[PDB]
C-alpha cells in the first residue's frame, strides 16, 4: 500500500527549516510577552 | 448598392487620372447588357 | 493536552485514512476514492509546472501538496458545527506564511547572492526613478510576508463567526410569538446558503495559498 | 469560535510546527510515490 | 451609557455603506455574463459556473460587512 | 511463439492484479520510480498522453 | 441551544451532497475506471497481435 | 479550371455566404468589432472575388 | 511577409511598417499583429519597407492579418502619382452630378473620393 | 434623548447603502438591451439569467433597507 | 471613558466603508474573465489561474480594511 | 480621554483610502485577461508588466494602511 | 491642547481618503498598456516609456496627498 522511498528533502528544504527555528524562538518570547498583558 | 458595387464606382472614378491607360478603362468598361431570365421566362435584355 | 493539540492529531489521522483506506490494497484499476486525490495531484502538478521553472518545481512539489491538503482538511473539519479550530488560531497560519516568506528570501539570497536585490530593480526605466521603483517595490515586497496568511485567516475566521452570529440572531428572532416560528424557514434557508458558501471559499483559499506561494517562489527561484 | 486569544501560543505553535514536519515527511516519502506508482504502472502496462 | 449605545447605533448605520460596493459588483458580473452569452451564444455552459463563482466571492465581502453591523449593534 | 501465445492467454492480469505484483514481475517499475524520486520529477513523461490527468484548471 | 440551528443547516448541507454529489462523483469515478480498463485491454490485444 | 495547357476539367466550388462567415469557428481567431457589418460586407466582397476568379 | 494583391495588379504579395486606412479608422501593422479582418475603406496608403516609403492610392478592399503574419490586402486598383488635376476637373462635374443624379449614392462615393483627392 | 436621536440618525446613514443597488439594477438591464440588440434571438435563454442578476443587485440594497428599519425602530 | 468606547465603535463603522472597493474589484476581474472566454471559446486554461490571482490580490486589500475594522471593533 | 478617542476615530477614517487601491488591482488584472484573450499568446510578455502594475497599485494602498496602523498604535 | 492634537490625527485620516484616487489612476495607465501592447505586440518599446511617465505622474498626485497626511502626522 505504502512505498517509503528516500526523497532528498533535507538538502532541498534547509532554508525553510532554518527560518522555522528562528520564528519558533521568536514565538517563545512572543508568547511570554503576550502573557504579560 | 453592394459593398463591391461601392468599391466598383470608386475604382471607376479612380482611373480618371491623367496618365491611366486604355486597358484600365476597358477593365472599367463593360459591353454586357444582362438579359434577365426568369423561371422559362425572360425579362427583356437590359443594360447591366 | 489542549484542544488544539487534539485537533492537530485528528487532522493527521484523517489524512492517513485518505491514503491507506483509499485503495483495495492497490489494484491496476484502483478505487474510486483515490481518483479524487489523483486529480488533485495532477492539477497541482500542472500548476507548479505552470509556475516554477526547472525541476525545482518538483523539488517544492511535496511542500505545495501538503500545503494544499492541510488547508483542505482544516477547512472542512473546522466547519463541523462542534469542532474547535486550528486555523482560527491565526498564530499558526501567519507564522507559517512568514516562515515560508523568510525561507524564500534566504533561498533567493543563497541562490542569487546579493544580486537578489537586483530583483527589486524590475526593469530599465528613467534613471531618477529607478530607486523610487526599488523603494515602493520593497515596501510591498515585505507586505507579501503577511498578505498570504492574512487572506486565508480572515476568510476562515470570518466564516465561523458569521455562521455563529447568524445562528444566535435567528435563535432570538424565533424566540417570540408563534407567527415567527411560522415563516422562520426563509432565514434558515439563507443561513444554509451561507453555510454552503463557507465550505467553498475555504477550499478556494487552500488553492489560493498554493498558487500565491508558487508565485513568490517563481520570483525567488528564478529572478525576474 | 470560543477561544481566539489564549496565551498558550507557544504550546499551540509547538504542536502546529510538529504537525508540519510530520505531514511534510509523510507526504514526501510515503504518499506522493504511491500515486507515482499508479502512474508508472499504468504507463508500463500501456507500453507492454 | 447613552453615548456608548448611541455609538453602537451609529456604527451599524455607517456599515451599510460597505455593502454598496458589492451590490454594484454583482451587477457587473451579470452584465458581463449577458454580454458574453449574447456575443458567443455557445460559451454559456462553461461560462455560467464561472459567473456563479464570481457572484459568490462578491457576496462574501458583503457578508463580512453585515456581521460587523450586527456586532456593532 | 506457440508457447508465448498460450502464455499470454493463461497468465496476464487482464482484469486486475496487485500493482505490487507488477513490481514483483518487473523491477523496471521500481527502477523508473526510484529514478524519478531521486530526480524529484513527479511529471511522468507521456503519462498524460495515454492516460488522463483530470485537470480542473 | 444556539448552535443546534447550525447543526440543522449542516444536516441540510450533507443531504444536498448525498442528493447531488454522491451520484455525480460516482459517475465521474466510473468514467475514469472504464478508461483505465480500456487502455489495459487495448495493450493486451496489441501484444496478442504481434505474436501472430 | 484550366488544368494543363492541353486540358480543362470543369470545376465547381461553394461560394461562402454571410452565414458561412458567421458560423465558421476560427472566425473567432480573427478579431473585429461585434458591431462590424463585416459579415454582410465581406460576403458581398467575396461573392465577387470568388466569382471573378471563377470567370478568369 | 506582406501581401498586396489585386486581380490584375498584384503588388507586395512582414514589410517593415504598413499604414492603412481601414473601416476601423486607421490601422498600422508592424511585425506580429493581432489577427484581424477589416474591410479597407478607399484610401491613401503608405507602405514602408525599410525607411523607404511607397505611396499608394487604393480603391478600398479587404484587409486580413492571417495568424502566420501574412497581411493579405486585396484591392481592385491603385500609384498615387498616377492619381495626380483632371480628377479635380472630373470631381467638379461629379459635384454637379450628385444634385440631380442609385446615381446619388455613386456621386456620394465620388465626393468621398474628392475628400481623398483633397488629401492628395 | 441621545439614544433616541441616534436611532433617527442611524436610519438615515443606512439609506445611503441603497443607492448602489439602484445603479446596479440599471447596469444589468443596460447589458440586456445591448445583448438583445446585438443578437436578436438570445433573449429567451438570457432573460431568466437577466432577472436573476437584476434581483441579486437589488437584494444588496434590500439588506441596507432592512438595517434602516432595524435602527429606526430600535 | 464613554467617549473612548464610543469612538472605537464609530471607527469600526468607518472602516467598513473600505470593503466596498474590494466588492467592485472582484467583479471587475471576473467580468474580464467572462469577456475573454466568450471571445476565444478556449483561452480558459491559461486564463483561469490568472483570473484567480487577480481575484485574490484585489480581495486582500478589502480584507486589510476588514481587519482594521476588527481592530477598532474589539479595540 | 479625548486624545485616545481621537486615535481610534482617526484610524477609522484612514481605512477608507484602501478602497481605491483595491479597485485599482482589479483594473490591471482585467486588462491582463483582456490582453491574453485578445492575442492568445501575449501572456509571457505581459506577465512582468502585470506584476509591475500590481505592485504600484498595491503600494498606494499600503501607504493608506501604514498610516492607519501608525494612528491606531501610535 | 487635546482638541488641537486630535485635529492633527483626525485630519491626517481625512487626508488619507484622497489617496484612494491615485490608487485607481495607476491601474488605469497599466490597463491601457496591456491592452495596447496586445493589440500590436511590437509597440512596446515606444509605449513603455510613455507608460512609466504616466505612472509617475499618477503616483505624484498620490504623493502630494500623502505628504499632507505626513505634515499633520510629523509636524
Amino acid at each position: 500500500m505504502l512505498k517509503r522511498f528516500p526523497t532528498p528533502i533535507l538538502k532541498v528544504y534547509w532554508p525553510f527549516f532554518v527560518a522555522g527555528a528562528a520564528v519558533y524562538y521568536g514565538m517563545s518570547k512572543a508568547a511570554d510577552l503576550s502573557s504579560n498583558t | 448598392i453592394s459593398y463591391a458595387a461601392y468599391l466598383n464606382v470608386a475604382a471607376q472614378a479612380i482611373r480618371s487620372t491623367e496618365l491611366q491607360t486604355a486597358s484600365v478603362l476597358n477593365r472599367s468598361q463593360t459591353d454586357a447588357f444582362y438579359t434577365q431570365y426568369k423561371n422559362a421566362s425572360e425579362p427583356t435584355p437590359i443594360t447591366k | 493536552l489542549t484542544t488544539f493539540s487534539l485537533y492537530t492529531i485528528i487532522v493527521l489521522l484523517v489524512i492517513t485514512s485518505l491514503y491507506t483506506l483509499t485503495n483495495n490494497n492497490n489494484k491496476i484499476i484502483g478505487s474510486r476514492w483515490l481518483i479524487s486525490q489523483e486529480a488533485i495531484y495532477d492539477t497541482i502538478m500542472n500548476m507548479t509546472k505552470g509556475q516554477i521553472g526547472g525541476k525545482n518545481w518538483g523539488l517544492y512539489f511535496p511542500m505545495i501538496f501538503t500545503l494544499f491538503m492541510f488547508i483542505f482538511i482544516a477547512n472542512l473539519i473546522s466547519m463541523i458545527p462542534y469542532s474547535f479550530a486550528l486555523s482560527a488560531h491565526l498564530v499558526f497560519i501567519i507564522s507559517l506564511s512568514i516562515v515560508i516568506w523568510l525561507g524564500n528570501t534566504i533561498l533567493g539570497l543563497y541562490k542569487h547572492g546579493w544580486v537578489f536585490f537586483s530583483l527589486f530593480v524590475p526593469a530599465g526605466t528613467p534613471l531618477p526613478l529607478v530607486p523610487l521603483l526599488v523603494i515602493i517595490e520593497t515596501l510591498s515586497y515585505f507586505a507579501r510576508a503577511i498578505s498570504l496568511g492574512l487572506r486565508l485567516g480572515s476568510n476562515i475566521l470570518a466564516g465561523h463567526l458569521l455562521m455563529v452570529i447568524l445562528a444566535g440572531l435567528t435563535f432570538n428572532f424565533m424566540l417570540i410569538n408563534l407567527f415567527t416560528l411560522v415563516f422562520g424557514f426563509v432565514p434558515l434557508a439563507m443561513i444554509l446558503a451561507i453555510m454552503m458558501l463557507e465550505f467553498a471559499i475555504g477550499i478556494i483559499q487552500g488553492y489560493v495559498w498554493a498558487i500565491l506561494t508558487a508565485s513568490y517562489l517563481k520570483d525567488a527561484v528564478y529572478l525576474h | 469560535m470560543p477561544q481566539l486569544v489564549p496565551f498558550y501560543f507557544m504550546n499551540q505553535l509547538t504542536y502546529g510546527f510538529l504537525l508540519m514536519i510530520t505531514l511534510l515527511i509523510l507526504f514526501s516519502q510515503f504518499f506522493l510515490p504511491m500515486i507515482l506508482r499508479l502512474y508508472v504502472s499504468r504507463l508500463f502496462i500501456s507500453k507492454l | 451609557m447613552q453615548l456608548v449605545l448611541a455609538a453602537k447605533y451609529i456604527g451599524a448605520g455607517i456599515s451599510t455603506i460597505g455593502l454598496l460596493g458589492a451590490g454594484i459588483g454583482i451587477a457587473i458580473v451579470f452584465a458581463a455574463l449577458i454580454n458574453g452569452v449574447s456575443r458567443n451564444p455557445s460559451i454559456k455552459d462553461t461560462v455560467f459556473p464561472m459567473a456563479i463563482l464570481g457572484f459568490a466571492l462578491s457576496e462574501a465581502t458583503g457578508l463580512f460587512c453585515l456581521m460587523v453591523s450586527f456586532l456593532l449593534l | 511463439l506457440q508457447s508465448t501465445l498460450d502464455n499470454i492467454q493463461s497468465a496476464r492480469p487482464f482484469d486486475e492484479l496487485t500493482v505490487d505484483d507488477l513490481t514483483k514481475i518487473k523491477p523496471e517499475i521500481d527502477a523508473k520510480v526510484e529514478e524519478m524520486v531521486k530526480k524529484g520529477k513527479w511529471d511522468v513523461p507521456g503519462y498524460k498522453d495515454r492516460f488522463g490527468n483530470l485537470n480542473v484548471m | 441551544n444556539d448552535e443546534s440551528i447550525l447543526l440543522l443547516t449542516f444536516l441540510g448541507f450533507t443531504g444536498l451532497v448525498a442528493k447531488y454529489l454522491a451520484p455525480a462523483y460516482k459517475d465521474f469515478a466510473d468514467a475514469r475506471m472504464k478508461k483505465v480498463s480500456d487502455v489495459l485491454n487495448a495493450s493486451r490485444n496489441k501484444h496478442v497481435e504481434a505474436v501472430k | 479550371d484550366p488544368v494543363s495547357s492541353l486540358s480543362f476539367e470543369p470545376s465547381e466550388k461553394p461560394i461562402f455566404n454571410a452565414k458561412t462567415i458567421e458560423q465558421s469557428p476560427s472566425f473567432g481567431k480573427f478579431e473585429i468589432d461585434t458591431d462590424a457589418n463585416v459579415p454582410r460586407d465581406l460576403f458581398e466582397y467575396t461573392l465577387a472575388n470568388q466569382m471573378l476568379t471563377a470567370m478568369a | 511577409k506582406l501581401q498586396f494583391a489585386l486581380p490584375h495588379e498584384t503588388l507586395y504579395s512582414e514589410v517593415t511598417q504598413v499604414n492603412l486606412p481601414a473601416k476601423s479608422g486607421r490601422i498600422g501593422v508592424l511585425a506580429n499583429h493581432v489577427p484581424t479582418v477589416e474591410q479597407l475603406l478607399p484610401g491613401v496608403v503608405e507602405v514602408m519597407e525599410g525607411s523607404n516609403s511607397k505611396k499608394f492610392f487604393i480603391s478600398g478592399g479587404f484587409a486580413t492579418v492571417q495568424p502566420d503574419s501574412q497581411l493579405c490586402v486585396t484591392a481592385i486598383e491603385a500609384p498615387l502619382e498616377s492619381f495626380s488635376e483632371n480628377i479635380k476637373n472630373l470631381l467638379a462635374e461629379a459635384k454637379k452630378n450628385v444634385s440631380s443624379s442609385r446615381e446619388a449614392a455613386e456621386a456620394a462615393i465620388q465626393v468621398e473620393v474628392l475628400e481623398n483627392l483633397q488629401s492628395v
